[PDB]
């Protein structure tokens, strides 16, 4: 099997600034006949991955002149000048010359941009969930940077850890920001026990919690 | 238009079979090599074989021999993947992509995947919850989509009208239950002025569920 390995596997660009990646392979992608069958593919969140550079150098119809390939053999680079936010997925460089064919291990292409706070919105179970006997609090932290972030659930202004489920983003494609949700499930009983239901958001951006609280009533 | 249309989820039993397909359409099919690329959740690209339906010759990848079959029908254009003796390992996503041939010398059109679950679990459709607030100019609504089974399940507001401030977060599973939730942001003057509602699909289940978001009384 021809090794692919892909330096780096994380790269984080700011807008607009150039971006290569590095991919090296066990033996020569040379085939017998000439040809060089080294490919650059895109895969962006929740899509297929798409054809961006086919043998070395050419670039796939419709694909933007911001990407180039070169390289030979065993060495090759893949780069993106002039950095957009649309460009954030992964990207694989692939082996089509010894069966069988390889990619290499993805390149995680991440953007930087400023500083952004967490909008909190808190919302108590539907009417609809209540009669089915559960009852779910969800919280959500939208359109925040950079990555981290942590939630601290509180009912009736007591920490509660059991019974949370988090959920975070892939980058946003438009602005470049991360969010999370977290969901405090409960059953009706178990909420009907209680009053004040409180969602906080600690972030780099703030020094001071962003506090969202509701009570039953 | 080169078009490449795979066969929708599936949910198997493990130790079973499943036979995925995979349709062409805008070329001539027996001319060009098929492909088929793995995706385990997670991370990763990994080649299993090509097919050319022409003659109906192929190649696989030994890791893959003995439980990856491909086979091919001429009449309806349309190449199929059989995987055999399945171990939750096997879940995956299964990609479809056509190959060499005549001007084409990578992977350039590839399918939308299938996704493949391996569980002794029951299929299950979500149960869709609205999330409602307890003037800021700017509103964020949502919906809990609880209770599913098996991945995925699409998230579309208004028919689509709605792509900006739309997030949908990936699934958390729960005692063989997924569940997500997504959340919209709109101009306080545009709600509940107008209607805003989720649109819920889930494959799986051949199930849409359409929730209209209404204010607490």
């Amino acid at each position: 099997d021809v090794v692919m390995t892909q330096t780096p596997l994380s790269l984080p660009v700011s807008l607009g600034d150039q971006a290569s990646i590095s991919c090296r392979s066990s033996q020569t992608i040379v085939h017998s006949n000439g040809y060089t069958y080294l490919d650059w593919y895109l895969q962006k969140p929740g899509q297929s991955p798409k054809l961006l550079i086919y043998k070395v150098s050419n670039r796939f119809s419709g694909v933007p002149d911001r990407f180039s390939g070169s390289g030979s053999g065993t060495d090759f680079t893949l780069k993106i000048s002039r950095v957009e936010a649309e460009d954030l997925g992964v990207y694989y460089c692939f082996q089509g010359s010894h069966v069988p064919f390889t990619f290499g291990s993805g390149t995680k292409l991440e953007i930087k941009r400023a500083d952004a706070a967490p909008t909190v919105s808190i919302f108590p179970p539907s009417s609809e969930q209540l009669t089915s006997g559960g009852a779910s609090v969800v919280c959500f932290l939208n359109n925040f940077y950079p990555k981290d972030i942590n939630v601290k659930w509180k009912i009736d202004g007591s920490e509660r850890q059991n019974g949370v489920l988090n959920s975070w983003t892939d980058q946003d494609s438009k602005d470049s920001t991360y969010s999370m949700s977290s969901t405090l499930t409960l059953t009706k009983d178990e909420y009907e026990r209680h009053n004040s239901y409180t969602c906080e958001a600690t972030h780099k951006t703030s020094t001071s919690p962003i506090v969202k609280s509701f009570n039953r009533n | 238009a080169v078009q490449l249309e795979e066969s929708g989820p599936e949910l198997v039993k493990p130790g079973a079979l499943v036979k995925i397909s995979c349709k062409a359409s805008g070329y001539t099919f027996t001319t060009y090599d098929i492909n088929w690329v793995k995706q385990r959740p997670g991370q990763g690209l990994e080649w299993i074989g090509w097919i050319y339906p022409g003659d109906g010759s192929n190649k696989y990848n030994e890791k893959f021999k003995d439980k990856a079959t491909l086979t091919v029908d001429k009449s309806s254009s349309t190449a199929y993947m059989h995987l055999s003796s399945l171990t939750s390992e096997n879940s995956a996503v299964y990609f479809c992509a056509r190959g060499y041939g005549k001007n084409v010398y990578a992977m350039d059109y590839w399918g939308q995947g299938t996704s493949v679950t391996v569980s002794s679990a029951k299929t299950t459709p979500p149960s869709v919850y609205p999330l409602a607030p307890g003037t800021n100019s700017m509103v964020t609504l949502g919906c809990l989509v609880k209770g599913y089974f098996p991945e995925p399940v699409t998230v579309t507001w208004n028919s689509g009208s709605l792509s900006s401030g739309v997030h949908t977060f990936p699934a958390v599973l729960q005692s063989d239950l997924y569940t997500l939730s997504s959340s919209v942001t709109v101009p306080s003057s545009t709600w509940p002025s107008e209607t805003v509602t989720c649109n819920v699909a889930h494959p799986a289940s051949s199930t849409k569920v359409d929730k209209k978001i209404v204010p607490r009384d």
